């Protein structure tokens, strides 16, 4: 249904500012707001957002609440300075999925259809992306409950618009790694991508935490996925892969012979055209 | 003028049949496959249109253009009130899916005749199109004692009997039946069969080695199957080329499937420890 | 015999009837010898 | 006559087509012709290269293999190398007599 | 039961553990291809199925032993042939 996000620094700083507008509470306070954006060419869009007034208490942690008013208001406003953006779901500041994150979308799903939540992040740091998206789905289905509905998580990613670009690269000023030559793919996804690898083979390790001693329910839905896996682990050394193998290889080393053979007689040409820069030079001046 | 002369103009049609004209038939047919959005009261008109069109499409080979001709006298809104006068009408629009030659046309044909509430009042003829919708077929003489006299039985003989009756078109489809029995066999083995022997094929197309030379040869210079087949050892095979690139090729086709694998798992564990280890 | 043990050739000889049979080695390609006879010029002209 | 030897080949490559090989008893039947005419026929189809195998004479069984060899990647890095010679050529002229 | 190292199993096998005949395996298997549950080639001069594909079946909390030990050395393959990566490939970006 829904292919992917698209997320803005804009709206990226815009969570993360108001986290720190709230920041004064001390103890606890998540910050749940409104997204705001289009989706289009069933690829979804994030452009704007605000954030909602919301409190809770631990002790019957089942009770949210918005100022719809608010919301009425603002985005009122929102329209009006802007009838082309819209609604496009919601969002919460998402350290470790709260508990009223379940029908928060259900309270608010009378303005948007595919009303999204977005989980950010308040402390920066992983080895990788640290924006989600879930969407809502449920199931009169297999065992869990007769009323069940859980989310489920669409690939998200950061949206980039040559409106922002600007300010984005102006407000970096710090380091960038151009150049892309023959070292960009080693260390965005050769060097970084291993290791983006390494928590992709963890998460199972984290799964297989439950051999005797996790939680009760134990597979079902998990199992045909893992035996997929190993059924589908590729083919091993014996037939032409080393062969076939080895004539692509022995045919890729023919252009990179080629590459080489060049290069070092264009440096050799530009030497000669230094030494007529010399030698020309040093009993005409002096 | 859209009926009256139309009617003076397809009429003349059949004295082209009459002289044994198809040639000028078709050009003068061809002034009227253009006349539509006329479907109000022209009730046996256009139908005398079809089945002025039965023949110039079933003289030569035309098993295939007689599609919309049978579908389009499955068309008309008086045919559904006159259920035994439908009956062979339930018969015209299933006696050329089979007819008709290899297709996409005729493999989503088979699912623009199937579904049909209808049509699968006659308990043979749905069974008939799943024959060629499903596995491997039994042979043809296993099939013509099941099938070849229920031709003759029901409320639904007479395009069965232009199919009986004319020895000679008629022949040419107990023969395009038996091409199309005979391929069955042909498509699936050489889908699934990596290396038969010449006399296990021959014994299950039940004729001779080398009428079954003749059917493997006027497929192969038809490149629509493709076959190495061999007369000194009888060993044939089905899809046997070199393939240089295709090993690392698919190979790395079963790299990115395998990472989009291992990706589908890694979303799916942490909601699935969020729902009993949230709270 | 000793050509056959110091390297060089490398098949049978039938002692018993005095032909010495050898057998067609053909695709040296895909056996990886001519990537080292590269990766010796490979590195040289990089060097160069 | 010539346009009779173009469809004796065009029939000569019609039959020959489905295997990998045979004997030449069966394609002389087949073709419903001789052998001698047929075995010399078939070598002249194997001199002018239009069509490609090889043929027994213990009992004339065809050999049919085709593959399409890589050609366009080497032939290619290798004229370059005769352009660059030319190349180093002409650095003499601008090289060796001048410093 | 087969690993992937060969899960090529032959019609007398089938002839065997199915006690079903040689003229029937066949008109078996196409059956299972035409269902789907299996996915593999037919070779019928050398009486041998390839084999590729099996349905998913579920399993207790044994067979997570074998699946995690062939997980457990498999991650120190990643380890070390990274380790190279971040050895040689060190100088080209620190």
């Amino acid at each position: 249904a829904v292919q992917k996000v698209v997320v803005h620094p804009l709206v990226l700083l815009s969570v993360v500012d108001h986290f720190n507008r709230i920041g004064k509470v001390g103890n606890q306070k998540r910050v749940v707001g409104v997204l705001l954006g289009s989706w289009q060419k069933k690829v979804l869009d994030v452009s704007n957002s605000f954030a909602v007034p919301f409190d809770e208490d631990d002790k019957d942690d089942s009770v949210w609440f918005l100022d719809h008013d608010y919301l009425e208001n603002m985005y009122g406003m929102f329209k009006k300075v802007n009838a082309r953006e819209r609604i496009v779901g919601w969002y919460h500041t998402g350290p470790k999925l709260h508990k009223n994150d379940i029908a928060i979308n259900e309270l608010m799903k009378r303005y948007c259809p595919n009303s999204v939540l977005v989980i950010i992040d308040v402390k920066p740091k992983d080895l990788g992306l640290p924006t989600e998206a879930y969407i809502s789905v449920e199931e009169v289905h297999d065992d869990g409950t007769p009323t069940s509905k859980t989310f489920e998580h669409v690939t998200s990613e950061i949206g980039a618009e040559e409106a922002e670009e600007v300010g984005v690269e102006h407000l970096l000023r710090d380091i960038k790694d151009t150049t892309v030559g023959t070292l960009s793919q080693r260390i965005t996804n050769q060097v970084h991508g291993l290791k983006g690898l390494n928590s992709k083979l963890l998460d199972i390790r984290s799964y297989l935490e439950k051999v005797a001693t996790g939680k009760l329910p134990i597979n079902h839905q998990i199992i045909y996925q893992l035996q997929d896996v190993f059924n589908l682990l590729p083919d091993v050394s014996l037939q032409e892969f080393v062969k076939a193998f080895y004539l692509k290889t022995n045919d890729q080393m023919v252009v990179v012979y080629l590459a080489s053979l060049i290069r070092s007689v264009v440096a050799l040409h530009n030497l000669i055209n230094n030494k007529i820069a010399n030698r020309d030079a040093e009993k005409k001046e002096g | 003028e859209k009926k009256e002369r139309v009617e003076f103009i397809l009429e003349q049609m059949r004295l082209c049949l009459a002289v044994k004209d198809y040639i000028r038939t078709q050009i003068i047919s061809k002034k009227i496959n253009t006349k539509f959005f006329q479907e109000e009261n022209t009730e046996k008109l256009k139908l005398k249109y079809y089945n002025l069109m039965i023949q110039l499409d079933q003289h030569e080979g035309s098993y295939l253009s007689i599609c919309k001709h049978y579908r389009a006298i499955y068309d008309t809104p008086c045919i559904q009130a006159e259920s035994e006068k439908w009956q062979q009408a339930l018969k015209s629009v299933v006696l050329y899916v089979i007819l008709a030659p290899f297709d996409n046309e005729q493999s989503d044909l088979v699912h623009r005749i199937s579904g049909d509430k209808k049509l699968e009042e006659i308990p043979k003829y749905k069974d008939l199109l799943k024959l060629f919708t499903t596995m491997e077929l039994m042979r043809w003489s296993t099939l013509v004692e099941d099938y070849g006299m229920e031709l003759r039985k029901g409320s639904l003989e007479s395009p069965a009997t232009d199919v009986f009756g004319s020895t000679e078109e008629g022949e040419k489809r107990w023969k395009d039946l038996k091409n199309r029995v005979v391929e069955h066999n042909i498509r699936i083995m050489a889908k699934y069969y990596t290396r038969i022997t010449m006399k296990r094929m021959a014994q299950l197309l039940d004729l001779s080695v080398d009428e079954s030379e003749a059917f493997l040869s006027n497929l192969v210079v038809n490149k629509t199957i493709f076959a190495k087949v061999d007369r000194l050892a009888g060993i044939i095979n089905f899809q046997r080329p070199k393939d240089p690139n295709n090993l690392l090729n698919d190979w790395s086709q079963k790299l990115n499937s395998l990472m989009s694998l291992v990706n589908k798992t890694t979303h799916l564990i942490a909601k699935e420890e969020m729902i009993h280890n949230l709270q | 015999a000793k050509a056959i043990r110091d390297g060089v050739i490398e098949a049978s000889i039938n002692h018993e009837k005095g032909y010495v049979q050898s057998k067609e080695m053909i695709d040296i390609y895909s056996t990886r010898e001519p990537q080292l006879a590269f990766h010796q010029r490979i590195s040289f002209c990089l060097d160069i | 006559a010539k346009l009779y030897d173009n469809l004796l080949e065009q029939n000569l490559i019609r039959v020959i087509e489905p295997f990998s090989r045979v004997q030449i008893e069966h394609i002389s039947s087949l073709i419903k012709l001789s052998k001698a005419d047929v075995e010399r026929k078939l070598s002249q189809m194997i001199l002018d290269k239009k069509f490609h195998g090889i043929l027994d004479q213990g009992e004339g069984v065809l050999i049919i293999f085709d593959e399409p060899p890589v050609d366009k990647t080497y032939e290619a890095a290798l004229e370059t190398i005769q352009n660059m010679s030319k190349v180093v050529d002409s650095l003499y002229n601008k090289a060796k007599k001048l410093t | 039961t087969r690993p992937a190292n060969h899960r090529q199993l032959t019609f007398e096998e089938i002839a065997k553990s199915a006690k079903i005949t040689v003229n029937e395996v066949e008109l078996l298997v196409m059956k299972a291809l035409s269902v789907g549950l299996v996915k593999g080639s037919i070779d019928e001069v050398d009486k041998r199925v390839h084999m590729t594909w099996v349905q998913p079946r579920v399993l207790d909390l044994q067979q997570i032993k074998g699946m995690k030990d062939r997980l457990e050395f498999w991650c120190t393959d990643v380890k070390s042939m990274e380790m190279l990566v971040e050895h040689q490939a060190h100088d080209i970006l620190t």
